[PDB]
């Protein structure tokens, strides 16, 4: 069987897994407490889908999550709220005091002492887990708790696991704004973690997100609840393929190996077409021609980053709801048609393609509109590497005058370090430069 | 869980205390008496943060009064508030500084300050996981310079780990209250310079101003003065006690404020301020809340931005609020004025969101800025103690109580190095 | 003034024996060559240091550079040039078990000595050869070290207390109630050595047994006088001469301390970064007025940042002269430290001081009256 274990670091990582799973338990009729009345109705299929949920005797769900953080407050947000039920009691919550927007402190200082009862807790699950598929894990860069304690689990996960696939979603510092003066510093230091220990990290940024709100879905002061239901429903399109039923099904193995022509260029950019209100729902067919040509728009973006500044190197669609492969045929078709789209010429196979039966499921009180279709669209493309180099030069304004080092030198890190984590982004920029290269 | 131990010295010191401890107790609905009346839980979701609980279901502030003369402790505690406080923590004396820092530090203090860090000592075992400590003196006068100054290097010497703020209140240009001002202050900010993590500055002057231009009151007090201060420190300390969007403790402003280890002056600041009869004109707007706090005149240390460029500011919000409107806003207020902000440390805005207002309020706010402007203050000091140094005006004053002309220059040296530093960034184009 | 960073590679240890022993370290001359084990394809990083040496090999003499070669090159060379009224302040920036001390000290009873034992012996043998009647002089030792700042003192007595920097307005910074001595004879100053290094905080790590957690301060104060009074003046000179010890930059990752070991070697590494920044900054000073137009507008140097720096302010720059060695290992897993030591000598090797002191206002107030 297939199951796969969510781990959710920092308040970014929390939130956003509060969306989740409250789009999970909207999916497949659990209550908040755990409960499902379905069983007594429906009497039959497979409605505890064991992808995220574990079943206990008394018929509770448990869902496969390992919350961490540092402050008390995000967690006990969550133990006093509407799911104080849902969760298992065990939420590795670090009653000192947070990171503070330092990498060392989450990393060396602090970050022990709690890396051992998490890797404890992730043993249990993956003890009471058959078959695993491997982990998500929701953290978020630029914050001193999500960049230092990301970085030493993933460090432990590789030893102790290994061979198990490891997918990342995590927000990457905007470009023109942001909540802190040391993003560039921890964002930076955690390139060493996201290279080699991460399988495929995926890459949002609030400035796209915001955007999207405000020109598709008509919201003019959105809030991080909006930002954390889009990536939810994000998340769910990617491992849709994994509970229900489909035509043209993709794990999450065969999702990995359609993504990465090598083992360094794994970062690939995520899009969702059918964002719309639902007054402008109507006026509207929402083909698969239409939703699959919106997802190669720039605007619809997850991250500000032009695609047509660089290459497409892969791309992989999934689909959801009343689609059939004659029109997905038809769209890539038209797609291939097109100029602006520049492919490049070593990848004539191009596009992976899934479909499920499943539609998207609408939150109550939510701003997305009920729909037949969706479509999912993830690509490596070169363009990110842009984005990359944008934050390289704030990076370089605040290390020519050593400014707010001595904060993260006085927690054990050494000087020296910063300079690595510059080396090696500088690395993989160049790498990302010599693949786009045309044959001769 | 996270706890401050709160210090009170001098009489300005203990009546900002004493305001700050009646916003607190209001906040977390407290009586007078020290039994909870409030209506909302998280009230006492985080209540531990300043108070103990006492057997009789009933919580005592974890605070420290000292003084060395007993007026003001017993105007403390024949006051609205005054049962609230333990009896054992009023530390005090009898023959008073009288604006001599030798006094204070050396020959008064110095018996004094033994006990003083007992019931720190007491306070502090007691705490969980103690954050910080957090310090209110005026610098103009003898006891609060004196005796703010020793506890502040002792506890460190105790402490090296923990955060240490300071609310300290400057001597004004124009308003001089005392004749040797200068000598008290110089020699306050010699030792505050090398023991302290954070500093807010604090001037009479800009309280005034604020109270005179924006509220528009016609004869304010003390009390008002104590009300804005209050709101301040309740203002800082907000994210210790309620959730939020974005959370920050007092380190990670420590960090993203501080970006070199002498450079933590900061000059603090409150939205809004309608003046009681304008509120009705006027709507409340996160907009709003940005134009008023970035405003020159809105500012409490009596330092014009304006004049310098500012190292790098911190904004947290109170109230139900989008983060959209709070980014562009930030973002727009960093284009506009691209002068005024220096350009080597890219995106120098923190920001930190809590959903938990005050009681009457719809959304506040509350800036603390760190700018070249606080040079200029520093500066103008250092005239006036060159100004009766060099003839030795009141000197025989503190040379009997053992100090010597020699730590008058090492004051003088270590002042001038840090408007020299404070200087080395307020340019333009290097 | 100057800091002649002097390159040194020593021979290899247990713990790099355990990994695979192969030097990345060579020379033609004045050119030094690091090689990256880790891209050992690509061009080595290259530096043009006259000071560049290499001990790994010991007993050969094909461009093998012994301690006299050293001493020659740098020893006698700046003393002679700072010998005319300057500050001399030699200084061992490295890093854990990077071999700091053999470079101060070496093999006291060979031929093969480090830095202190041949400057200090031979400027014991020049001033006897200039021993006479009318020619006289006087010397003066000191020691003191920074745990975590806070100065003690190593020569005096067990005081648990810490001495109190202070600021003489005319003197800059000093130590109140610093134990010094007055010394005759060069073997007085090996057994002072002896006492001061045997006095100091140590504790052991992986990288090194024996590594030192404090940073080590030595002062002499040397003063010349010539008395050929009816056509000179006495006291004619006087220098000062600073050898310190700096406890190298706490790799956390290749040493795993914990409890009190991480806060010293968290604190040694701040010392060690405000040390770097002043390095970093006074060269570009003391660079831009020399060289670009004579402005001298103003420039801020951070002394206050640390207690070391602080002290060291009439030593470090001004009105000094300098010297660093920079003790480098030949193991792969140091050429990234390697690489940080030379970038910051790429930031200096030449601090460019100034100075002429030490008249005797007595002595000239004879002629002056009569
Ligand atoms: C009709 C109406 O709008 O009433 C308002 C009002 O007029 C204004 C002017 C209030 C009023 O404040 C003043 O008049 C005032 C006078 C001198 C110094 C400071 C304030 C108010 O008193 C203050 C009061 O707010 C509070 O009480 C806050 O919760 C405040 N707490 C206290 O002032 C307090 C005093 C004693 C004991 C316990 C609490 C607070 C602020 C920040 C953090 C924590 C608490 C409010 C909304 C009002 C009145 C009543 C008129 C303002 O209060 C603040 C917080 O500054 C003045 O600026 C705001 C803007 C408000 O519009
Ligand atoms: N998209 C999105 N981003 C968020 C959200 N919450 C926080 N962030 C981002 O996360 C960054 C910091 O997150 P955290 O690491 O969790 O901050 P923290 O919980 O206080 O812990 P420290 O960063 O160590 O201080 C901020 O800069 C935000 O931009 C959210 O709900 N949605
Ligand atoms: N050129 C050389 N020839 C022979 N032996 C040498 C040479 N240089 C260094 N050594 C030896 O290598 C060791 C270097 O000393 P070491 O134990 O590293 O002290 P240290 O590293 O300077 N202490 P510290 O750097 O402050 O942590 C000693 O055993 C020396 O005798
Ligand atoms: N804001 C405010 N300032 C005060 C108050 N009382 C005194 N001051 C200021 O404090 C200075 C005198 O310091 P003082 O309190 O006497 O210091 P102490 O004698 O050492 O305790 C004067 O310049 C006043 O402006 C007060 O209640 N509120
Ligand atoms: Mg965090
Ligand atoms: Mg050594």
């Amino acid at each position: 069987m297939r199951e796969c274990i969510s781990i959710h670091v920092g308040q970014a990582g929390v939130q956003i897994g509060n969306a989740c799973w409250e789009l999970y338990c909207l999916e497949h009729g659990i209550q908040p407490d755990g409960q499902m009345p379905s069983d007594k109705t429906i009497g039959g299929g497979d409605d505890s889908f064991n992808t995220f949920f574990s079943e206990t005797g008394a018929g509770k769900h448990v869902p496969r999550a390992v919350f961490v953080d540092l402050e008390p407050t995000v967690i006990d947000e969550v133990r006093t709220g509407t799911y104080r039920q849902l969760f298992h009691p065990e939420q590795l919550i670090t009653g000192k005091e947070d990171a503070a927007n330092n990498y060392a402190r989450g990393h060396y200082t602090i970050g022990k002492e709690i890396i051992d009862l998490v890797l404890d807790r992730i043993r249990k699950l993956a003890d009471q887990c058959t078959g695993l598929q491997g982990f998500l894990v929701f953290h978020s860069f630029g914050g001193g708790t999500g960049s230092g304690f990301t970085s030493l689990l993933m460090e432990r996960l590789s030893v102790d696991y290994g061979k198990k696939s490891k997918l990342e979603f995590s927000i990457y510092p905007a470009p023109q704004v942001s909540t802190a003066v040391v993003e560039p510093y921890n964002s930076i230091l955690t390139t060493h973690t996201t290279l080699e220990h991460s399988d495929c990290a995926f890459m949002v940024d609030n400035e796209a997100i915001y955007d999207i709100c405000r020109r598709n879905l008509d919201i003019e002061r959105p809030t991080y609840t909006n930002l954390n239901r889009l990536i939810s429903q994000i998340v769910s399109s990617i491992t849709a393929s994994l509970r229900f039923d489909g035509a043209l099904n993709v794990d999450l193995t065969e999702f990995q190996t359609n993504l990465v022509p090598y083992p360094r260029i794994h970062f690939p950019l995520a899009t969702y077409a059918p964002v719309i209100s639902a007054e402008k729902a109507y006026h509207e067919q929402l083909s698969v021609a239409e939703i699959t040509n919106a997802c190669f728009e720039p605007a619809n973006q997850m991250v500000k980053c032009d695609p047509r500044h660089g290459k497409y190197m892969a791309c992989c669609l999934l689909y959801r709801g009343d689609v059939v492969p004659k029109d997905v045929n038809a769209a890539i078709a038209t797609i291939k048609t097109k100029r602006s789209i520049q492919f490049v010429d070593w990848c004539p196979t191009g596009f992976k393609v899934g479909i499920n039966y499943q539609p998207p499921t609408v939150v109550p009180g939510g701003d997305l509109a009920k729909v037949q279709r969706a479509v999912c669209m993830l690509s490596n493309t070169t363009a990110i590497a842009e984005a990359w180099a944008r934050l390289d030069h704030k990076f370089d304004l605040m290390y020519a005058k050593r400014a707010f080092v001595h904060w993260y030198v006085g927690e054990g890190m050494e000087e020296g370090e910063f300079s690595e984590a510059r080396e090696d982004m500088a690395a993989l920029e160049k790498d990302y430069e010599e693949v786009g290269v045309d044959s001769v | 869980m996270r706890e401050i131990v709160h210090i009170q010295a001098g009489q300005c010191g203990n009546q900002i205390g004493a305001k700050f401890w009646e916003v607190i107790s209001d906040e977390h609905g407290i009586d007078p008496t020290g039994s909870y009346h409030g209506d909302s839980d998280l009230q006492l979701e985080r209540i531990n943060v300043y108070y103990n609980e006492a057997t009789g279901n009933k919580y005592v502030p974890r605070a420290i009064l000292v003084d060395l003369e007993p007026g003001t402790m017993d105007s403390v505690r024949s006051g609205p508030f005054g049962q609230i406080f333990r009896p054992d923590n009023f530390v005090f004396g009898q023959s008073g500084a009288g604006n001599n820092w030798a006094k204070g530090h050396y020959t008064e203090g110095a018996e004094l300050v033994d006990s003083v860090l007992d019931v720190v000592r007491k306070e502090s075992e007691s705490c969980d996981c103690l954050q910080g400590f957090q310090l209110t003196h005026s610098l103009g006068g003898g006891t609060g310079s004196g005796m703010g100054t020793l506890l502040i290097s002792k506890i460190r010497e105790e402490y090296p780990d923990r955060i240490m703020n300071t609310f300290s209140v400057m001597p004004s240009p124009k308003v001089s209250d005392t004749v040797v001002e200068p000598y008290n202050a110089t020699l306050s900010v010699h030792q505050l310079v090398e023991n302290t993590d954070e500093t807010y500055c604090i001037d009479n002057e800009a309280l005034y101003d604020i109270c005179f231009r924006t509220l528009k009151l016609t004869t304010p007090t003390y009390g008002d003065l104590n009300h804005l201060v209050s709101a301040t420190m309740s203002g800082v300390t907000t994210c210790l006690r309620f959730p939020g969007q974005l959370n920050a403790d007092l380190r990670k402003l420590a960090v993203n404020m501080v970006p070199f280890p002498r450079l933590h002056f900061f000059m603090p600041g409150f939205a809004p301020l309608t003046s009681r009869g304008s509120q009705q004109y006027r709507a409340l707007t996160v907009p709003e809340l940005t134009q008023q706090m970035f405003d020159s005149k809105n500012m409490m240390a009596a330092c014009d931005p304006r004049h310098g460029r500012y190292l790098t500011v911190a904004a947290i919000f109170r109230g139900r609020m989008s983060m959209k409107e709070v980014d562009e806003q930030m973002l727009n207020v960093q284009n506009k004025n691209s002068s005024y902000f220096v350009e080597w440390i890219p995106n120098n805005v923190k920001t930190a969101v809590c959903d938990i207002p005050p009681r009457g309020l719809k959304m506040s706010a509350t800036f603390i800025g760190n700018s070249t402007a606080i040079q200029e203050l520093f500066k103008r000091i250092s005239e006036q103690f060159t100004a009766m140094f060099r003839r030795k005006a009141f000197l025989h004053w503190y040379t009997g109580e053992g100090m010597d002309e020699m730590e008058f220059t090492e004051a003088e040296s270590n002042m001038n190095d840090l408007v020299s530093e404070y200087q080395q960034y307020q340019d333009a184009t290097a | 003034a100057s800091v002649k960073v002097a390159v040194r590679v020593r021979p290899f240890n247990s713990r790099e024996m355990s990994r695979d022993s192969k030097c990345i370290i060579q020379m033609s001359g004045s050119t030094t060559t690091i090689v990256n084990p880790k891209q050992p394809k690509e061009t080595p990083k290259s530096f043009s240091f006259d000071y560049s040496y290499w001990s790994h090999t010991s007993p050969e003499d094909i461009n093998y550079a012994s301690q006299k070669q050293v001493y020659r090159d740098i020893g006698e060379e700046m003393l002679q040039h700072a010998f005319e009224g300057y500050n001399v302040c030699i200084f061992a920036y490295g890093q854990t078990g990077a071999g700091k001390s053999y470079t101060m000290m070496g093999k006291q009873e060979k031929d093969q000595q480090g830095i202190i034992p041949q400057l200090c012996e031979d400027l014991f043998s020049r001033i006897n050869d200039t021993t006479n009647d009318n020619m006289s002089y006087s010397v003066e030792v000191s020691y003191m070290e920074i745990y975590c700042e806070r100065v003690r003192d190593l020569l005096n007595p067990k005081n648990k207390g810490n001495l109190r920097v202070r600021e003489h307005p005319l003197l800059g910074p000093y130590v109140e109630d610093l134990s010094k001595l007055a010394v005759t004879s060069y073997n007085d100053i090996q057994d002072l050595m002896d006492s001061g290094n045997k006095a100091r905080t140590v504790a052991a790590t992986n990288m090194n047994e024996t590594s030192s957690r404090s940073h080590a301060v030595f002062n002499i104060i040397f003063t010349q006088k010539r008395h050929d009074a009816e056509t000179n003046i006495t006291t004619e000179k006087v220098s000062k001469i600073s050898l310190v010890d700096l406890a190298g930059s706490e790799r956390a990752d290749s040493t795993g301390a914990k409890g009190t070991r991480l806060k010293e070697g968290a604190n040694i590494n701040k010392s060690l970064t405000t040390l770097g920044k002043v390095i970093s900054a006074l060269a570009e000073m003391d660079s831009g007025p020399n060289k670009n137009k004579k402005k001298k507008k103003t420039d801020f140097i951070p002394y206050r940042d640390s207690v070391l720096t602080w002290l060291l302010r009439e030593n470090l720059g001004g009105n000094s002269r300098t010297a660093m060695v920079a003790a480098l290992s030949p193991a792969d897993i140091n050429y990234d430290e390697t690489l940080s030591t030379l970038r910051y000598a790429d930031r200096a090797k030449q601090i460019r001081c100034n100075a002429v002191i030490n008249e005797d206002p007595n002595n000239k107030l004879i002629r002056e009256l009569k």
